[PDB]
């Protein structure tokens, strides 16, 4: 093995950023219950629409903290030998896209 | 909470910073995210008024209802030829009432007015309560900093914001007169200094002449750019990358506001490395349809994206001197103010126009400003 007490630093530093990329994605989903919850609830059509573009302050910070994660990752420089840390950083990345899309997709259904 | 000590502050158009002189030295205060400066924005939203570095974490979701920039329509009517040209800018509004410039914002679901002096006096009230919470005393005296060219009515403007803060203002005093009294120019023992101040932060430039004589502080000319700092050096590297990614890739990135921004951030923090270093990486995965970003610039290619823009800061010299009726070698002092006069370029441009002459420089430029009125501010107390 070559793996090295350096490369360690690193991982730490991408674990403490897949921790933080859970809470924001705990956010994400509470948002789309809370959707679901104003789309299959009890209130009329026209305060339904006020319901949820009532949901945009919080998605748009949803958004941003992801943005932030992804310049945050973006700050470090992994050496083709750390291997690990560069399949680990760009599944994470690849991770904060596809929840970002969802995040879109939800300012799509909201403030229309 | 016991009586504290008089403070410095430097109100900057997009940051402010307050000191403190105590145990024979000055002492930067941090604020309460543990920054040095403090971004001059507030900003309104649905439930609360939000100040500094809480303010401009937010922009990018709420960048109607945040104000910064306010320090360039302190004291000024709303005809006034700088109020118009900078508006078109800002993504806030300002409107016009009986000849003056209010800022216009919906705070709490209302549609809601302030003056320029009401939003510098809510940063007032935070670096003054930064103040506090470092000393765990009250603080009511400060020396607030002012340009060199603001006129009576802009002057006037800025104490009042200082006085709805809840300060004492001791005094206002120039921003070049603070920058020199941090370097002790006042201090030298002779005949009458004259010194130049160079300074380029915040998103200005400002080149002023002062002549000191036994204490005595003179502005003989000022002069610069309104509109000059690190972003345009920032945005030049932008346009690089995207012009390498179109070579590289064969794919335009520019119309992806988040591919871009992601871009800016690394370009903005290798700019920084590059006044330290001679060459910074980047490496950005899956910046646009799920290309990986991995390049790298030298200090020598950043020097000529810019080439134009800091050969360009020699005009205000060359034209400061002219109306001080002052020959280059007849400066005493050169003095180096605000974070951009960090890059190697500028600094050997200013030093070769000045024949080899040796710049102060060993206090951090972006709080010279803040140093120089905490001094003032002891000594006045
Ligand atoms: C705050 O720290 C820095 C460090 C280097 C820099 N180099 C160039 N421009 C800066 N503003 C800058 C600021």
């Amino acid at each position: 093995g070559s793996n090295s007490p350096q490369e360690e630093v690193e991982l730490k530093k991408l674990k403490h950023l897949e921790k933080s990329v859970e809470k924001i994605a705990d956010q994400l989903e509470e948002l789309n219950k809370e959707l679901t919850g104003i789309q299959q609830g009890f209130l009329p059509k026209d305060l339904q629409a006020e319901a949820l573009c009532k949901l945009d302050r919080r998605v748009k910070a949803t958004i941003e903290q992801f943005m932030k994660i992804l310049e945050e990752i973006d700050t470090l420089i992994l050496p083709e030998n750390f291997k690990d840390s560069r399949l680990k950083r760009k599944g994470l990345v690849k991770k904060v896209q596809a929840f970002l899309a969802e995040c879109d997709t939800v300012e799509q259904n909201i403030c229309q | 909470m016991s009586k504290g000590p008089a403070v410095g502050i430097d109100l900057g158009t997009t940051y402010s910073c307050v000191g403190v002189f105590q145990h024979g030295k000055v002492e930067i205060i941090a604020n309460d995210q543990g920054n040095r400066t403090t971004p001059s924005y507030v900003a309104f939203t649905d439930t609360e008024r939000l100040i500094g570095d809480a303010a401009k974490n937010q922009v990018a979701m709420n960048p109607t209802n945040t104000v910064f920039d306010a320090k360039r329509l302190i004291g000024r009517r709303f005809d006034d030829a700088v109020v118009q040209s900078d508006m078109k800018h800002w993504p806030f509004m300002v409107v016009n009432d009986a000849g003056r410039p209010k800022v216009q914002v919906e705070y709490k679901g209302e549609t809601k007015s302030f003056y320029p002096e009401e939003v510098s006096s809510m940063v007032l009230t935070k670096m003054k309560e930064i103040a506090e919470a470092y000393l765990g005393k009250t603080v009511t005296n400060a020396v607030v900093t002012v340009p060199a060219y603001f006129n009576d009515s802009q002057r006037q403007a800025t104490k009042d914001a200082g006085t709805i803060a809840g300060l004492n203002v001791l005094r206002i005093i120039n921003e070049p007169t603070a920058a020199a009294i941090a370097y002790g120019l006042d201090k030298k023992v002779g005949a009458e200094r004259n010194v130049l101040i160079f300074d380029l932060g915040g998103g200005t430039f400002d080149v002023s002449i002062l002549t000191i004589e036994d204490g005595i502080f003179e502005v003989k000319s000022t002069a610069g750019d309104t509109h000059l700092g690190g972003e345009d050096f920032d945005n030049r590297m932008v346009n690089h990358f995207i012009a390498e990614f179109k070579r590289k890739h064969k794919k335009d990135i520019s119309e992806n506001k988040r591919a871009v921004r992601r871009l800016r951030t690394a370009c903005e923090r290798a700019k920084r490395t590059l006044s330290s270093s001679t060459q910074a990486s980047i490496e950005i995965d899956s910046l646009y349809e799920g290309i990986d970003f991995y390049t790298s610039i030298t200090r020598a290619r950043f020097e000529e994206l810019n080439a134009d823009l800091f050969r360009g800061t020699l005009d205000p010299v060359e034209k400061a001197l002219r109306d001080a009726k002052l020959d280059k070698s007849q400066i005493h002092d050169i003095v180096l103010v605000g974070g951009s006069t960090r890059i190697p370029k500028i600094q050997k441009l200013l030093q070769d126009f000045f024949n080899g002459k040796e710049l102060n420089k060993s206090i951090n430029p972006d709080e010279a400003v803040a140093y120089g009125a905490a001094v003032q501010a002891a000594i006045l107390s």
